[PDB]
C-alpha cells in the first residue's frame, strides 16, 4: 500500500523550512502493490 | 454462422474468467443492513 498524507499551510518567508508545528493529514492510500526503492522530483520551467 | 443453424452449430459466446491472486484490490459486494439505536446490539462497522 502506498501511503500519501498532506498538509497546506501559509507562511510569509523568504528562505528557511520554517518552524511550529503541523500535522499531516492522511490523503490516499493507493493499492499499488509495487517495490518502491529510488524516487524523483518534477518541476516547471518558464519560457517565452 | 446462418440463421437455421442446428444446435450443436449455432453459435456461443464464451467468457472465462480467471482470479489472479498474490493486496486484493477487487473484493465482493459487502451487503449492508440499518442502523437501530438504544438496544443492546451486535454491531460490525467496516470490519
Ligand atoms: C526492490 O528492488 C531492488 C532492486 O534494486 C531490490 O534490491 C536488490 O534485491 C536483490 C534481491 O532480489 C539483491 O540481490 C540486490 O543486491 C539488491 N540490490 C540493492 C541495490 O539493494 C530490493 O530487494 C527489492 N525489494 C523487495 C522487497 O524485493
Amino acid at each position: 500500500y502506498f501511503k500519501i498524507y498532506s498538509k497546506h499551510t501559509p507562511i510569509n518567508l523568504v528562505r528557511d523550512l520554517p518552524q511550529g508545528f503541523s500535522a499531516l493529514e492522511p490523503l490516499v492510500d493507493l493499492p499499488i502493490g509495487i517495490n518502491i526503492t529510488r524516487f524523483q522530483t518534477l518541476l516547471a520551467l518558464h519560457r517565452s | 454462422f446462418q440463421p437455421t443453424n442446428g444446435v450443436g452449430y449455432q453459435p456461443y459466446r464464451v467468457v472465462v474468467l480467471s482470479f489472479e491472486l498474490l493486496p486484493a484490490t477487487v473484493c465482493g459486494p459487502k451487503k449492508s443492513t440499518n442502523l437501530v439505536k438504544n438496544k443492546c446490539v451486535n454491531f460490525n462497522f467496516n470490519g
